[PDB]
C-alpha cells in the first residue's frame, strides 16, 4: 500500500503567523487521468475530519485562499499564510489515486509559549485503596511546555515497567501548557515489600530530571 | 441539505456482529457519488475501510484484518457497515461520509467484555511549599463516561482532569487540584465523582496524612 | 465510475 508520512508530528505556531506541513509519499500520486489525488483535512476536536485542499491544489468549499497546497512527486506541502484560532487542530494528508486509499498519521497545529518546567506531584497509596489491597502510586506533572516529556518510575533503584498507566491532557485553552498523569499500580502485598518510590520527569527545562520521592511508612 | 447521520450498537462483546448505519438526508445515494466508510483509532490514524458506488457495487480495503462488508437500503436512503466477529481492536471512531467533502458526527464503537462496574474513588492527599497539590483517582470503571469535579464545580481553577485509560478491561482517571497552602487544609476539598451506568455519585473528602 | 469526486 501507499504509505504517508507527516513532518513535524506538532507544529508549534503563533497566531499571525506562516506555517507549512509536509507529507511524503511511499509512491507517485499520479492517476491515469492526469490528476493526483493527494487531499488535505482538517480534524478540530469532538468534529470529524473536514477537507480543505483536494486534488493536490484545489480549495474546498468555505476554505479560505490562506490554504494553499503544492507538491509533486512524493514531497507535497500544506501553506497556511497567516494562522488563525480557527486553524488548530490535526491536519491529515490524503491520498486516493491507489486502492486502498491511505492517510498520513496527522500534523497538530499548536500554540507557542514561553518554556516552562512542570510541578511534579507523588502520593502514595490512599489508606482506603490499602483497606481493598490495592496500592497505586500517583505522580503528577503539570503545567510544563513543551509537550515533550518523560517520566520514569523506581522502585528500591531499579526502573520499572509494568503497572505503569500514563495520561495526557490537551493544550490547555487558557494558559497554552501541558500536563500528565502517571499511575504505577501494584498489589498492596508487592509495595508493602518495597520502601523507595520514585516518579522522575526529564524535559528540556533542566539538564538534571524533576525528582519526586518517599519512603513507606517514612 | 446535504447530510449524513451514523447511528449503531456503541458497546459490544468481541465475537459479536455488528451493522453500522448511515441515514443520508438531502442528497440520493443513488447518484453519481460513492459512500464510504472511514475508522479512527486513539493515536489519530484514520483508515479507510471501503465505499459502495451509486450503482450498489462495493471496494474494500483489502490490508484489513477486520472481516466486514458494506450494503445499502436504496428506499431507506441508508448505508451499512457490517462488521463481522468483532475484536478488542476494532475499539474507536468510524464516520461515514460521501466522497470526502460530507461527513457525518461519527460513531464511537467499545468492543469490550467487561461488565458494568462501579468505580473505586480514592482521595490523595500530598506525602507527611506556597502552593498544594491534591489529586483523586477514580479506578476500575466501566463503561464510559465519568464526571469528576471539586466542591461540586465550584472549584475549577487549577483543575486538571487526564483522559481516562484501560487497565485490564476496566477504566481509570485522576484529576489534580492546585490551590494555595493557606487554603488547604483550612478549607475543605472534596472530589465528586458520577458513574451513571452503575448509578454511582461519590464524594471523597481530601484530609491529610 | 465508482468514485465520482475523490473516493
Ligand atoms: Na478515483
Ligand atoms: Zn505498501
Ligand atoms: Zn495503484
Ligand atoms: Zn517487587
Ligand atoms: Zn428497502
Amino acid at each position: 500500500d501507499v504509505v504517508l508520512t507527516q513532518t513535524p508530528l506538532s507544529l508549534p505556531v503563533s497566531l499571525g503567523d506562516q506555517a507549512s506541513i509536509s507529507c511524503r509519499s511511499s509512491q507517485r500520486l499520479v492517476h491515469s487521468n492526469g490528476n493526483i489525488y493527494l487531499h488535505w483535512f482538517l480534524q478540530k476536536p469532538g468534529q470529524s475530519p473536514k477537507l480543505l485542499i483536494y486534488k493536490l491544489s484545489s480549495r474546498f468549499s468555505g476554505v479560505p485562499d490562506r490554504f494553499s497546497g503544492s507538491g509533486s512527486g512524493t514531497d507535497f506541502t500544506l501553506k497556511i499564510s497567516r494562522v488563525e484560532s480557527e486553524d488548530l487542530g490535526i491536519y491529515y494528508c490524503s491520498q486516493t489515486t491507489h486502492v486502498p486509499y491511505t492517510f498520513g498519521g496527522g500534523t497538530k497545529l499548536e500554540i507557542k509559549r514561553a518554556d516552562a518546567a512542570p510541578t511534579v506531584s507523588i502520593f502514595p497509596p490512599s489508606s482506603e485503596q490499602l483497606t481493598s489491597g490495592g496500592a497505586s502510586v500517583v505522580c503528577f506533572l503539570n503545567n510544563f511546555y513543551p509537550k515533550d516529556i518523560n517520566v520514569k518510575w523506581k522502585i528500591d533503584g531499579s526502573e520499572r515497567q509494568n503497572g505503569v498507566l500514563n495520561s495526557w491532557t490537551d493544550q490547555d485553552s487558557k494558559d497554552s501548557t501541558y500536563s500528565m498523569s502517571s499511575t504505577l499500580t501494584l498489589t498492596k502485598d508487592e509495595y508493602e515489600r518495597h520502601n523507595s518510590y520514585t516518579c522522575e520527569a526529564t524535559h528540556k527545562t533542566s539538564t538534571s530530571p524533576i525528582v519526586k520521592s518517599f519512603n513507606r511508612n517514612e | 441539505d446535504v447530510q449524513l447521520q451514523e447511528s449503531g450498537p456503541g458497546l459490544v462483546k468481541p465475537s459479536q456482529s455488528l451493522s453500522l448505519t448511515c441515514t443520508v438526508t438531502g442528497y440520493s445515494i443513488t447518484s453519481n457519488y460513492a459512500w464510504n466508510w472511514i475508522r479512527q483509532f486513539p493515536g489519530n490514524k484514520l483508515e479507510w475501510m471501503g465505499f459502495i458506488s451509486s450503482y450498489g457495487t462495493t471496494t474494500y480495503n483489502p490490508s484489513l484484518k477486520s472481516r466486514f462488508s458494506i450494503t445499502r437500503d436504496t428506499s431507506k436512503n441508508q448505508f451499512f457497515l457490517q462488521l463481522h466477529s468483532v475484536t478488542i481492536e476494532d475499539t474507536g471512531t468510524y464516520f461515514c461520509t460521501r466522497e470526502g467533502d460530507y461527513w457525518g458526527q461519527g460513531t464511537t464503537l467499545t468492543v469490550s467484555s467487561a461488565k458494568t462496574t462501579a468505580p473505586s474513588v480514592y482521595p490523595l492527599a500530598p506525602v507527611c511549599g506556597s502552593s498544594v497539590t491534591l489529586g483523586c483517582l477514580v479506578k476500575g470503571y466501566f463503561p464510559e463516561p465519568v464526571t469528576l469535579t471539586w466542591n461540586s464545580g465550584s472549584l475549577s481553577s487549577g483543575v486538571h482532569t487526564f483522559p481516562a485509560v484501560l487497565q485490564s478491561d476496566l477504566y481509570t482517571l485522576s484529576s489534580s487540584v492546585t490551590v494555595t497552602s493557606s487554603t488547604w487544609p483550612s478549607q475543605s476539598i472534596t472530589c465528586n465523582v458520577a458513574h451513571p451506568a452503575s448509578s454511582t455519585k461519590v464524594d471523597k473528602k481530601i484530609e491529610p496524612s | 465510475s465508482t468514485c465520482y469526486f475523490i473516493m
